[PDB]
C-alpha cells in the first residue's frame, strides 16, 4: 500500500 | 479487527468492456487526518500482488489510466473502463487504518468466451505402474469452458466415490479455456479386483453425459 | 532502485522454527518513512498479515492472532528484515512475502514486494518424484504422470522445451501420505505419432532429479 494510517 | 468484504467472488468479462468491483468495510476508513486508508491491488497468477490504487483514488505510479477507484467511508469501488487479457488475476482490497491490516477474500477476475464443451481421455494405467504397487488412472477434460464440470468414476458400472482427486489450470492465455484432470487413485491389488472402469463427464457445453472407459487387460 | 529479495528453508520440521530473510537491493533499511511488513498466503487462500514495523518510531506491530509465536526485526547491520515463527504447523504453509510502504505518499508513489518465497511445514523426507507415461488406450492426447515428491515445486517440460503448445500441466496435489502428485499433459496431431517423437522432461530441482520418459502408444 501507499499510506499507512496506524502509524497517526 | 475490521472486516473487508469483497463482491463479487467471481466476474467474467468480455475483453474490452468495464468491469467493476466492490469492497465495503466494517467501519470507517477514514482517519483523524483526512485520509482514508483503502487499496487495491491485482495479484495475478503465480505473482507477487501489484499496488493498483492506494487511498481510494490515487493510481500507484505505473498502472494504466484504464484502473480507477471510487468511493467513501465504508463502501468502495475499483473499475477498469476497459478489461485487457493482461487484467487477469484476483484483485483485492486492503485496509491499512488499524492494526492489524486486512485484506478482502479477493475478487477473481477471468475472461469471458463461448461455452465450449471438454475433450474428454482416458489413460489406463502402464504396467510400470501397476508394479509399483499403487496405480493412478487419469481422466482428462480438455480445453472446456466455463470451469465447472462434473466428473463421476464408476467401477464396472458401480459409483465409486473416494480414492479420487481433481486439479484444474488457470485459464489458457490462448482461448480462454481450462482444463482439468480427475485422477482415481487405489492399491495395485483394489485395481486389479475390477474390469471395466469409466468416467463420466458433464458440462453444460454438453448434450448427454460424456463416457470414456476402458478395461483393464 | 529498490528490490526485496526473499530468501528462507522451503522446508522446516512442525514444532521447529521458520526463519526468513528480506535483503534490501538498492537502499538501506533505515530509511524514514517507511513501513515494513511480512504477508502470507497459504496455498489458494488469499492473503494474512502478519506484522510489521514503522522506522520512524520503531514501533513493531503483530497480528493478535500470531502474536506470540512471531518475531519481526530490523537487522541494521546486514541491511536485512527478519521473520521468526515458532512451533510452526502445516497450517503455517504458504508463500511469504515482505513489503516496503511508504506511509506518506511524499516518500513514494508505489510500494515495493518480494517476489515470494514458500514455506512447506512437513516432516516428509526430499524426495525425487517418479514418472511414468500415460498413454491413450483426430488428435491424441498424451502425459506424463509426476508421483511422489517432496517439497514443491517440479518443472515439465515436452521435448526439452521446444513443445509448448497444447501443454497442460496441471497443479500439485497434497497426497495423505505427505507426498506430491501432478500430471502434464499434450494434444497432438495424430497423423504424427508415426514420425513425432515425445518426451516429458521432469526436472525436481530441491532433489536435484531428472526424468525423461518417452510416451507412445
Amino acid at each position: 500500500a501507499v499510506g499507512i494510517g496506524a502509524v497517526f | 479487527d475490521i472486516v473487508m468484504t469483497q463482491t463479487p467472488l467471481s466476474l467474467s468479462v468480455t475483453p474490452g468492456e468495464p468491469a467493476s468491483i466492490s469492497c465495503r468495510s466494517s467501519q470507517s476508513l477514514l482517519h483523524s487526518n483526512g485520509h482514508t486508508y483503502v487499496h487495491w491491488y491485482l495479484q495475478k497468477a503465480g505473482q507477487s500482488p501489484q499496488l493498483l490504487i492506494y487511498e481510494v483514488s490515487n493510481r500507484a505510479s505505473g498502472v494504466p489510466d484504464r484502473f480507477s477507484g471510487s468511493g467513501s467511508g465504508t463502501d468502495f469501488t475499483l473499475k477498469i473502463s476497459r478489461v485487457e487479457a493482461e487484467d487477469v488475476g484476483v484483485y483485492y482490497c486492503e485496509q491499512t487504518l488499524q492494526i492489524p491490516f486486512t485484506f478482502g477474500g479477493g475478487t477473481k477476475v477471468e475472461i469471458k468466451r463461448t461455452v465450449a464443451a471438454p475433450s474428454v481421455f482416458i489413460f489406463p494405467p502402464s504396467e510400470d505402474q501397476v508394479k509399483s504397487g499403487t496405480v493412478s488412472v487419469v481422466c482428462l477434460l480438455n480445453n472446456f469452458y466455463p470451469r465447472e464440470a462434473s466428473v463421476k468414476w464408476k467401477v464396472d458400472g458401480a459409483l465409486k466415490t473416494g480414492n479420487s482427486q481433481e486439479s484444474v489450470t488457470e485459464q489458457d492465455s490462448k482461448d480462454n479455456t481450462y482444463s482439468l484432470s480427475s485422477t482415481l487413485t487405489l492399491s495395485s491389488t483394489e485395481y486389479q479386483s475390477h474390469k471395466v472402469y469409466a468416467c463420466e463427464v458433464t458440462h453444460q457445453g454438453l448434450s448427454s453425459p460424456v463416457t470414456k472407459s476402458f478395461n483393464r487387460g | 532502485q529498490v528490490q526485496l529479495q526473499e530468501s528462507g528453508p522451503g522446508v522446516v520440521k512442525p514444532s521447529e522454527t521458520l526463519s526468513l530473510t528480506c535483503g534490501v537491493s538498492g537502499g538501506t533499511i533505515s530509511s524514514s518513512h517507511f513501513y515494513w511488513s511480512w504477508i502470507r498466503q497459504p496455498p489458494g487462500k488469499g492473503l494474512e498479515w502478519i506484522g510489521g514495523l514503522y522506522i520512524n518510531d520503531e514501533r513493531i506491530n503483530y497480528n493478535p492472532s500470531l502474536e506470540s509465536r512471531v518475531t519481526i526485526s530490523k537487522d541494521t547491520s546486514q541491511n536485512q528484515f527478519a521473520l521468526k515463527l515458532t512451533s510452526v504447523t502445516a497450517a503455517d504453509t504458504a508463500v511469504y512475502y515482505c513489503v516496503r510502504e511508504p506511509v506518506i505518499a511524499a516518500a513514494g508513489t508505489v510500494d515495493v514486494w518480494g517476489r515470494g518465497v514458500l514455506v512447506t511445514v512437513s516432516s516428509a523426507s526430499t524426495k525425487g518424484p517418479s514418472v511414468f507415461p500415460l498413454a491413450p488406450s483426430s488428435t491424441a492426447a498424451l502425459g506424463c504422470l509426476v508421483k511422489d515428491y517432496f517439497p514443491e515445486p517440479v518443472t515439465v517440460s515436452w521435448n526439452s522445451g521446444s513443445l509448448t503448445s497444447g501443454v497442460h500441466t496441471f497443479p500439485a496435489v497434497l497426497q495423505s501420505s505427505g507426498l506430491y502428485s501432478l500430471s502434464s499433459v499434450v494434444t497432438v496431431p495424430s497423423s504424427s505419432l508415426g514420425t513425432q517423437t515425445y518426451v516429458c522432461n521432469v526436472n525436481h530441482k530441491p532433489s536435484n532429479t531428472k526424468v525423461d520418459k518417452r510416451v507412445e502408444i
